[PDB]
């Protein structure tokens, strides 16, 4: 048995590789003297799917090495498509035909000619048959499958599909015998990542470049989610800094330094700033109780087995920093996965482009264990305007089924809307689908206002005595982003006129 | 796509004199 992962090449997926070894490839390592009786035809094809950067292409070449082909030819689907119909199918035929020569020539004792597709999922979209809308590329898949299971079948072959879209694949392509068996790869657990670090480190470990103050057992877990593809780049940076250390002129961790640089597949820390410019200024009880509620129901998911999915929206009047509050609710618990979906990046897109950007984010999130996702300015991506009712029906439909769609068993997430007006949503029946709501009252009172202004510290005791004189009495209704706006607008003034400029503008807010 | 281009091409004669 040659299938042990103490061999260095790959790791972390040991159960999944074990399964394919168990039922897929057992026939090919066995004494043939037995199996020649049973006439068991080997699996011609296999599929393995998962996220991109999780180390599948070193699985494939490594199984070829395990059971030796002449060699793999690896291809990407989009690397072959041609406008001219003949070329694409011809390319595929060339790929298979490399084997057929040996098969017919040397009969049935030939070694495997192995094929790998990097992504089929573009070429193998599921065709459907009617006079219109047959499809653009619907005739390449026919050539592929006619080679796989066709007339004058060949036993000289093995083919590994790789994809990130397992649901778009045709249903006959993966029927038993054409590709019989499917496996899932998922982004590795901490055990797998400490293995991975052992792998990519093993040369440095042998050469003893990095001798001190370095522990993989802790350094694996301090990053809760990364991609095995990304870890080799991380290790490269840790090796690169010792060489960038001698720009000044035996090895150190730089991981704690560079992890902030690294964008993950998972959580990012560099998108906060735009939503949080200034951080969270607690002006009164409502702020802290709101984010206390966020910290309250985050525990709900992580400790609940019967509510994998949960959702809220922060309603309130405009310019109350609901986006920032959602961002802070995300940041407080150090989630594995946080991500924004927003019109800032979905700008200038069609109603079916922003849906397919949003579904990408969510199906990305489904495959992490625990997650928090946030949607800001619902009205914007919903493309609402009051004059006329106008919106994209597609988007809200596709948004709320996602709010009602549970992820696979054992994975959980919460969803956070920032919608600023909910009357539309109550009439348009998204509010029964949201679990519950949060009112974010903007500041209602001057006794809290001057407190907030003290926390910011723009104005002196005299300038603030002015305010304390002018309004105790009014209940001012003001969004704080507007507060920032007009304090900065009055900050440029003749200093003598500064304060009453601010006051006069503030008294134009309405209500 | 929905693309059909069917095309032709021309010969460059070899010198055998
Ligand atoms: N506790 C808080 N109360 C009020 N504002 C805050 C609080 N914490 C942060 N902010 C501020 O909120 C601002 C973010 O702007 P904001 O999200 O209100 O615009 P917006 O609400 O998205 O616009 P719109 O009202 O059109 O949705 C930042 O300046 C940030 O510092
Ligand atoms: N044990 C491992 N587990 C996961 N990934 C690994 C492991 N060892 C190495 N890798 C990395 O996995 C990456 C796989 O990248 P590649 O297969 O080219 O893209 P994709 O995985 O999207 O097909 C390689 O770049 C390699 O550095």
């Amino acid at each position: 048995p040659d299938w042990n992962f103490e061999k260095m090449g790959i790791g972390g997926l040991d159960k999944e590789f074990s399964d394919i070894f168990r039922r897929a490839f057992a026939s090919r390592v066995f004494p043939p003297e037995i199996v020649e009786q049973m006439g068991c035809k080997h699996v011609k094809g296999i599929l393995l799917y998962g996220p991109p950067g999780c180390g599948k292409t070193l699985l494939a070449r490594q199984i070829g090495k395990m059971l030796n082909a002449r060699e793999p030819k690896v291809v990407n689907g989009p690397e072959i498509l041609n406008k001219y119909v003949g070329e694409s199918e011809a390319n595929i035929r060339k790929l298979f035909a490399d084997a057929e020569e040996e098969q017919r020539r040397l009969g049935a004792n030939s070694g495997l000619h192995i094929i790998i597709f990097d992504e089929i999922d573009a070429i193998c979209k599921q065709r459907g048959s009617m006079a219109g809308s047959t499809g653009v590329h619907d005739t390449v898949v026919n050539q592929l499958l006619s080679k796989i299971d066709g007339v004058e079948q060949l036993n000289n072959i093995l083919v590994i599909g790789m994809t990130n879209r397992p649901d778009l694949i045709d249903e006959a392509l993966l029927r038993p015998g054409r590709l019989e068996v499917k496996m899932e790869i998922g982004l590795p657990d901490e055990k797998g990542r400490l293995q991975i670090l052992h792998i990519h480190t093993a040369r440095m470990r042998g050469h003893q470049l990095l001798s001190a103050d370095v522990d993989i057992k802790e350094l694996a877990v301090e990053t809760k989610n990364f991609s095995g593809a990304e870890l080799e780049g991380l290790v490269r940076a840790a090796q690169s800094t010792a060489m960038n250390r001698h720009i000044i002129a035996r090895g150190d961790f730089l991981a704690s330094l560079e992890n902030d640089i690294k964008p993950a597949f998972g959580t990012n820390q560099e998108d906060y700033a735009s939503y949080i410019m200034n951080g969270i200024i607690k002006w009164g009880d409502p702020v802290t109780r709101v984010l206390d509620d966020g910290e309250l129901l985050v525990q709900q998911t992580k400790n609940s087995d019967r509510t994998p999915l949960v959702s809220v929206l922060l309603e309130g009047p405009p310019h109350s920093g609901k986006t920032a509050l959602a961002a802070k609710i995300a940041e407080e618990s150090n989630f594995p996965f946080i991500k924004i979906c927003s019109p800032d990046k979905m700008i200038g897109f069609s109603e079916t482009a922003k849906c397919q950007a949003m579904k990408k984010i969510f199906d990305d999130a489904y495959k992490s264990q625990l997650s928090c996702v946030v949607v800001d300015d619902i009205e914007r991506l919903l493309d609402y305007v009051p004059i006329g009712p106008r919106f994209s029906n597609l988007v809200l439909q596709a948004l709320l089924v996602l709010l009602k769609k549970a992820p696979p068993q054992g994975r959980k997430l919460l969803i956070i809307g920032t919608t600023s007006r909910k009357d539309v949503l109550q009439e348009m029946e998204m509010l029964n689908a949201f679990s519950t709501t949060i009112h974010v009252p903007n500041i209602a009172t001057g006794e809290q206002l001057l407190e907030a202004l003290e926390l910011l510290g723009n104005f002196k005791d005299k300038e603030r005595t002015t305010i304390a004189q002018q309004v105790k009495g009014k209940k001012v209704w003001i969004g704080i982003k507007k507060l920032l706006m007009l304090i900065e607008m009055s900050l440029q003034m003749d200093p003598e006129y500064r304060v009453r400029k601010f006051l006069a503008l503030l008294r134009e807010e309405g209500a | 796509m929905a693309e059909d281009a069917d095309m032709r091409n021309e010969l460059e004669e070899m010198q055998r004199r």
